[PDB]
């Protein structure tokens, strides 16, 4: 089955700082997936899926793309109170697997 | 629209407990629901969700346990045989395209209720 | 049909002698023939069939042999009570060109 | 577990195969007619006639006393007639009167009422119904008589002793005229063969027959007078039912003969080897006879084969004799007493020939049917050969129809790990026509490079080609992947049934025949072992053990 | 066993005379019988046969002069056209050989 992996989640960047975080896939799904964004204490929010399809009410700073086997999120100079937590999922291979994700990550302030 | 939830209650180990995902003002048929859990200290989780016409599929952890069904007014997962350390919060989700694409974060769902088994 | 050939109209010698009444036919005969003997006035009576053997009741003075076309008859010891005409009869059943079962001629002996 | 997922290629080179066109029929005993004639062993003892001579001398004690007469002594003295005067008892049947007796030099004469040395006549006496014919010559005081008796006798097979019908046993062969080494145990000088003098049989007294020779043995008391013969008057063989329409069969080890009227069938031991008789010389006269006659009445249908009458010997012991035909244009034997061994063989032979001809055809009708089945297997290949070549061979294969031969190849397996399916049959370009079959995506083994293609029938997938049809209104239809079916309503995976318990069509003509059950046989019996012993009218084991119970009283004290 | 003869009288040449007798002793169904004639001055001449299968045959000189027929207990003979020097005597066979002839009769 497919197995999800991810870079180390420890990041320490202030306002005027950015995010350099990607997730990797073992077997090639040809990159049909999205990300996850959620305020702690709140429901997760819908955002851009499928690397080119921005959703409703999405922010302009949240842009990330790629191709092949993986995408990458990279958002320059985030504001103060956003500091969300993130992960991805695997799209078009919904079956015979033990897990649909493989980890998680978080961005904070300094 | 959105959805409201019910069924959250503290319990002792050894008891089967169900829930109910209360729908509100949309098509009973033309969508698919979803379920995910997260205790504070980890991330998002397994379940894998309903088919639009009948029998469904899910993950490989609790094969033989959960007997998720559907009527024309609501959806519900049945938790028959359980463990104890699983003390998290469930969310009646909603996908868009193929198993949650177009709802890759997810489209529209509710705040969920916390369930916890602890002596 | 063929005709029999029954040539020698012989006479007897004295008692205790030999004769030979040998006759033949003109075709390929096959299995065997017969030899009768009858006194004047009565029914026939046979002695030899299939040119091979005698019959029960007639004594073993007679014999006979031959195969194919010519067939020999030999009497011996010539008791005077046995003196009459002799014959021949073919027995072969139907085939091509009709039957093959008829008598031939006549041959008598004269006791001296 | 069926055949798994696979992918086929290689239209260029494989092996070569060609449909046959001239399948032949590979299908799967001679017999001659005959005139057999069978003999059994003989058990009947040999018999002849006999006549006895005796003459009685009586001594009856009459007493003339005072109180009562003492009728005491009954004396029998049967005396034997000398040889030179028996003949007058046979010619005109006159009987001598006086007795002339010598004893140890002395000589005594007992006349019969101052009797005469000249003869006297006789008279037949009374007798029992179909008993013994016997004539008499009369109609301490002295009286005498002569006696003649006529009766039958019988003897056993290997010529030791012959016993008459009254009990006067005498140890000699019935064929012994001197100078012939046969069994003989009498002492001496008790034989005479007076050559050709006649006996007249009491109806007349003057007729002169041939009068063959006669022996005159007397033990000393009674003169037996049979007539002798040469020792060919007892053939050890006897006749039986002669069949007419047999048919022979030579297979393998030995021969079988099969008749049809008496429904029997004999079997012999050797193969061709004609045994010839050694001491059965009497029977060759009867069998040189009467083979003709049966040859005679079928003259217009058959001919002779050869003159050689052949013989045989079977297992139980019954010598056979028969001569072959052809169609035309225009010591002893000692047999074993039982039937039902020349009888059972019919029930196993005449059931063999009937079943074998029934299985003769249906090997023919099965072959002619398979030629027509071969032709249907040609025209199906011109439609789509990749299906029909699989079931005839045995596994999942592929071919690609080059010319007028078939192009067998070999497919490569695919890992069972990850299979996918597309959630929409719509072509993702516009609102025009759609695919007809649910194209899928997949990956190879041990390399993890993923591709996509189109799923065909019977879980076989070929790549790099599409097929479509014009989209129209709502009409669902199903598909069948590995171990499940799943329905598309119009263009979505609307349901998944996951039960292969939908009703099949059940096309199977049940050849539902039978077995053959095994009944066992009882053991019944028509005439018991006890019942045969009471069949005799006399009680032999009752007389003797009673006679010596009232006769042990001679020892009175 | 024997067989017998019945006929004679020496009737006029206009008569279609019949000549029959066959009596008893044995089963007639499975044997053969035959006619034969004697004439004074000369020998004998074979007439006809009848076999067990039911067919008949005739000799090589009188091919239309006679007819024979089996009556399942008796056999007979019919003469068609008599003349003044053919008919002297007749017999009764019981086979093709092996004398069972009997006394015979005279026309």
């Amino acid at each position: 089955a497919l197995v999800m992996t991810q870079t180390p989640s420890s990041v320490s960047e202030p306002v005027g700082g950015t995010v350099t975080i990607k997730c990797q896939a073992s077997q090639s799904i040809s990159s049909y997936l999205a990300w996850y964004q959620r305020k702690p204490g709140q429901r997760p929010k819908l955002l851009i899926y499928g690397t080119s399809t921005l959703a409703s009410g999405v922010p302009s700073r949240f842009i990330g793309s790629g191709s092949g086997t993986d995408y990458t999120l990279t958002i320059s100079d985030l504001e103060c109170d956003d500091a969300a937590t993130y992960y991805c999922q695997q799209g078009f291979s919904t079956s015979n697997v033990y897990n649909s994700f493989g980890g998680g990550t978080k961005v904070d302030i300094k | 629209q959105s959805v409201k939830e019910s069924g959250g209650r503290l319990v002792t180990p050894g008891t089967p407990l169900t829930l109910t995902c209360t729908v509100s003002g949309f098509s009973l048929s033309s969508y698919e629901m979803g379920w995910v859990r997260q205790a504070p200290g980890e991330g998002l989780e397994w379940i894998g969700t309903i088919s639009t016409g009948g029998s469904s599929y899910y993950a490989s952890w609790a094969k033989g346990r959960f007997t998720i069904s559907r009527t024309s007014t609501t959806v519900d997962l049945k938790m028959t045989s359980l463990t104890t350390a699983d003390t998290a919060t469930y969310f009646c989700a909603r996908g868009y395209g193929g198993y949650g694409i177009g709802a890759g974060y997810f489209n529209i769902w509710g705040p969920g209720t916390l369930v916890t088994v602890s002596s | 049909d063929l005709v029999m050939t029954q040539t020698p109209s012989s006479v007897s010698a004295a008692v205790g002698g030999t004769v030979t009444i040998k006759c033949q036919a003109s075709q390929s005969l096959g299995g065997g023939l017969a030899w009768y003997q009858q006194k004047p006035g009565q029914r026939p009576k046979l002695l030899i069939y299939s040119a091979s053997t005698l019959e029960s009741g007639v004594p073993s003075r007679f014999r006979g042999s031959g195969s194919g076309t010519e067939f020999t008859l030999t009497i011996s010891d010539l008791e005077c009570a046995d003196a009459a005409t002799y014959y021949c009869q073919s027995a072969y059943g139907p085939t091509s060109n009709g039957l093959f079962n008829a008598f031939g001629g006549g041959t008598k002996v004269v006791i001296k | 577990t069926s055949f798994p997922f696979r992918v086929c290629e290689l239209s260029s080179h494989g092996d070569l195969f060609r449909f046959s066109s001239d399948i032949q029929c590979p299908s799967f005993e001679n017999h001659t007619e005959g005139l057999l004639m069978v003999f059994k062993d003989n058990i009947i003892p040999y018999s002849f006639k006999v006549r006895s001579y005796t003459k009685i001398v009586t001594n009856i004690l009459i007493y003339n006393g005072h109180r009562a007469d003492s009728v005491t002594n009954r004396h029998e003295e049967k005396f034997s007639v000398e040889s030179y005067e028996t003949d007058q008892m046979d010619t005109i049947y006159q009987c001598y009167n006086a007795v002339k007796m010598t004893k140890d030099g002395l000589t005594r004469v007992y006349v019969d009422r101052d009797g005469v040395n000249i003869t006297v006549n006789l008279k037949p006496t009374g007798g029992l119904a179909n008993g013994v014919r016997r004539y008499a010559s009369q109609t301490t005081r002295t009286t005498v008589n002569c006696l003649i008796t006529d009766m039958m006798a019988k003897s056993n097979s290997p010529f030791d002793f012959f016993v008459t019908t009254t009990g006067q046993t005498v140890e000699m062969s019935p064929f012994y005229d001197g100078k012939n080494t046969e069994t003989f145990h009498e002492r001496a000088d008790s034989f005479h063969v007076r050559t050709n003098y006649k006996i007249v049989d009491y109806d007349n007294r003057g007729t002169n027959p041939q009068g063959e020779r006669r022996a005159f043995l007397d033990k000393g008391t009674y003169t037996l007078s049979w007539k002798l013969e040469n020792r060919t008057a007892y053939c050890p063989l006897q006749h039986w039912q002669t069949f007419d329409s047999t048919i022979a069969t030579e297979t393998g080890k030995s021969i079988h003969f099969v008749t049809d009227e008496g429904t029997s069938s004999f079997v012999t031991n050797t193969t061709v080897g004609i045994e010839l008789p050694d001491a059965f010389k009497c029977i060759e006269e009867q069998v040189n006879k009467t083979m003709h006659e049966k040859y005679e009445a079928v003259q217009d249908r058959y001919t002779k084969g050869q003159e050689a009458i052949t013989y045989f010997i079977t297992s139980g012991g019954l010598l056979l004799a028969w001569l072959p035909l052809t169609p035309r244009s225009l010591k002893s034997l000692g047999t074993l007493n039982n039937p039902a061994t020349v009888q059972i063989q019919f029930a196993y032979d005449s059931l063999r020939r009937q079943i074998n001809r029934m299985l003769g055809d249906l090997a023919r009708a099965w072959c002619l049917e398979q030629k027509r089945q071969n032709m249907v297997l040609r025209e199906l290949t011109k439609i789509n050969p990749t299906t029909v070549m699989s079931s005839i061979y045995g596994k999942a294969v592929a071919a690609k129809r080059l010319g007028d031969v078939i192009s067998v190849s070999q497919c490569v397996p695919v890992n069972q790990a990850t299979v996918t399916l597309r959630k929409s049959m719509r072509v993702p370009g516009s609102e025009t026509m759609c695919y007809s079959r649910p194209l899928v995506s997949f990956s190879f083994i041990n390399d993890t490079k993923t591709y996509e293609g189109q799923l065909g029938t019977d879980n076989e997938i070929f790549l790099t080609k599409k097929m479509t049809e014009v989209c129209q209104a709502t009409s669902q239809y199903y598909f069948q992947s590995g171990n499940e079916i799943h329905v598309y309503n119009d263009y979505h995976h609307f349901k998944t049934i996951e039960l292969d318990g939908i009703a099949t069509l059940q096309t199977f003509i049940s050849l539902n025949t039978s077995l053959i059950e095994n009944i066992d046989f009882a053991s019944l019996e028509l005439y018991s072992r006890d019942e045969q012993r009471a069949s005799n009218v006399f009680d032999l084991e009752g007389i003797f053990r009673e006679y010596n119970f009232q006769a042990q009283n001679i020892a009175g004290l | 066993q024997s067989v017998k003869e019945s006929g004679g009288r020496l009737v006029t040449p206009g008569t279609p005379l019949t000549l029959t007798c066959t009596v008893s002793g044995f089963s007639l169904s499975s044997y053969a019988m035959s006619w034969v004639r004697q004439a004074p001055g000369k020998g004998l001449e074979y007439i006809g046969v009848i076999y067990a299968s039911g067919s008949t045959y005739y000799a090589s000189w009188a091919k239309g002069r006679f007819t024979i027929s089996r009556t399942a207990t008796t056999v007979d003979l019919k003469i068609t056209s008599p003349t003044t020097e053919d008919t002297a005597t007749y017999f009764c066979g019981r086979g093709v050989s092996t004398n069972m002839w009997g006394p015979g009769t005279l026309v």
